[PDB]
């Protein structure tokens, strides 16, 4: 059907993936949406963070997670840093 | 609680019962290895409070019960019971000896003021204790839990006593017959979000369950997550 990439349709360096009869644009940290026209933000999908979003200065998110937790290498999940944290059930 | 199911082991780990001259007379939730969260109106000056966490069945040992005197209470300071029983509603207590955390006995989450406020607003919360199963009725003995709906302000002041919306709110069905009792104050509302739990209110009183109003009412645990943090901090 051809390579819809050709065209090169993903902004702020997107990676652009051909796919049957569409594309992908598979965005660098920091940019979303389909074309990764978008600046991530904390008033979209909470800044992607697992937990807590905020705007620093520079105007990026950074993400935080409650006591208990360490914001993983992804920038945004959240991940046990003690045996029993809180609000999970480990039955 | 009226109108909920027993609780599994573990299901809600941060759940702790208070016991004084009699047992379960109110509940109270887990902050830290040293501290607990529970309502204002269950601490009066003179009498002794003893913690149980690691509860499921108050009749039956089931050896994940781990008991704990309390060696200080710290009632809301804008809390005045001569003025209105239900208001600033909250209060902390720290245990003389650390509880061992595991999977019976974990603490709750609390988030900041802002995503304690948004949790709440997702609109249901668990609410959980040892209090009657129904009105003037017998003490659970197994841990009961119920999902309450949260109600919208209009409808909440329209139907029940004593409510300050700036510092409460309500919850339950509109068509009643399920709500916290009596024992169950000072125990946990929490809200799930993808797999980890928040405190986001503390049960202050059934009004459905006492016949005195057709909700339950919470205390917002967001305007009270500052102080919750000064002075549970154990670092
Ligand atoms: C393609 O993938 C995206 C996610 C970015 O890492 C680009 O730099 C890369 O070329
Ligand atoms: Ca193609
Ligand atoms: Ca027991």
């Amino acid at each position: 059907d051809g390579d819809q990439c050709e065209s090169n349709p993903c902004l702020n360096g997107g990676s652009c993936k051909d796919d049957i009869n569409s594309y992908e644009c598979w965005c660098p940290f920091g940019f979303e949406g389909k074309n990764c026209e978008l600046d991530v933000t904390c008033n979209i999908k909470n800044g992607r963070c697992e937990q807590f979003c905020k705007n620093s200065a520079d105007n990026k998110v950074v993400c935080s997670c409650t006591e208990g937790y360490r914001l993983a290498e992804n920038q945004k999940s959240c991940e046990p840093a003690v045996p029993f944290p809180c609000g999970r059930v480990s039955v | 609680v009226v109108g909920g199911e027993d609780a599994k082991p573990g299901q809600f780990p941060w759940q702790v019962v208070l016991n004084g001259k009699v047992d379960a007379f109110c509940g109270g939730s887990i902050v830290n290895e040293k501290w607990i969260v529970t309502a204002a109106h269950c601490v009066e000056t003179g009498v002794k409070i003893t913690v149980v966490a690691g509860e499921h069945n108050i009749e039956e040992t089931e050896h994940t019960e781990q008991k704990r005197n309390v060696i200080r209470i710290i009632p809301h300071h804008n809390y005045n019971a001569a003025i209105n029983k239900y208001n600033h509603d909250i209060a902390l207590l720290e245990l003389d000896e650390p509880l061992v955390l595991n999977s019976y006995v974990t603490p709750i989450c609390i988030a900041d003021k802002e995503y304690t406020n948004i949790f709440l607003k997702f609109g249901s919360g668990y609410v959980s204790g040892w209090g009657r199963v129904f009105h003037k009725g017998r003490s659970a003995l197994v841990l009961q839990y119920l999902r309450v709906p949260l109600v919208d302000r209009a409808t909440c002041l329209r139907s029940t006593k004593f409510t300050i919306y700036n510092n409460m709110f309500c919850a339950g069905f509109h068509e009643g017959g399920r709500d916290s009792c009596q024992g169950d104050a000072g125990g946990p509302h929490v809200t799930e979000v993808e797999g980890t739990s928040f405190l986001t209110g503390i049960i202050s009183w059934g009004e459905e369950c006492a016949m005195k109003g057709k909700y339950g009412i919470y205390t917002k645990v967001s305007r009270y997550v500052n102080w919750i943090k000064e002075k549970t901090k154990l670092t």
